[PDB]
């Protein structure tokens, strides 16, 4: 910031192979990585989950790789996502949700495992339960119609060498189309 | 406007 600018820490749309994000507990209905398309019609890695019929009360977790924070005291996280209208999903029931919750946890090295940091608030720091202003609709026989949602969250103040972001779903039906972490330098 | 995959858990809802 001898020249002032925003500096990227992570941009999923630039991943050319697979993201390798870690999921838990890896049961039926788990988060799945899928190839999607961005605004330039280029292939990008995305994550989807839609466990609304079988077990809408089962939590499904998704964790990023470890992100070294460099000088950053606050980091911004821009999330772009589709959220299905519960009423469009056949045999979704009363338990279906139209939100997901975003957490982070700071660590001094990339020490996470399949089971740790423990998959729960504390250690994870709850940032926001994110609502969707735009619901995607699908009517029998027809193409889905909808808009993409965007939410930017501010994380910090940060003090350890790096951090993980984690997403908790429980009975929602959504596609995480992109994550971009950046800070002001 | 890409919203979700033809091959994922969302598509499987129908």
């Amino acid at each position: 910031h001898h020249h002032h600018h925003e500096e990227t820490l992570l941009n999923t749309k630039l991943e050319t192979a697979d993201l390798k994000w870690v999921t838990f507990p890896q049961v039926d209905g788990q988060w799945e990585e899928l190839s999607g398309l961005d605004e330039e019609q280029h292939s990008v890695r995305t994550y989807e989950v839609c466990d609304v019929q079988r077990a809408p009360g089962q939590a499904h977790w998704l964790r990023t790789g470890w992100v070294p924070r460099r000088g950053a005291v606050h980091v911004y996280a821009t999330l772009r996502f589709t959220m299905l209208e519960c009423l469009s999903l056949p045999r979704a029931g009363r338990s279906c949700k139209e939100t997901f919750t975003v957490f982070y946890y700071e660590s001094d090295a990339d020490t996470a495992t399949a089971l740790t940091p423990a998959w729960m608030e504390n250690p994870y720091i709850k940032v926001d339960t994110v609502a969707a202003e735009h619901l995607t609709r699908k009517r029998p026989g027809a193409e889905a119609t909808g808009k993409v949602n965007v939410k930017t969250l501010r994380l910090g103040p940060l003090s350890k060498a790096g951090f993980y972001l984690a997403f908790q779903d429980q009975g929602a039906c959504m596609a995480l189309l992109s994550l971009h972490l950046f800070y002001k330098k | 406007n890409y919203l979700f995959s033809p091959n994922g858990p969302i598509a499987r809802a129908w």
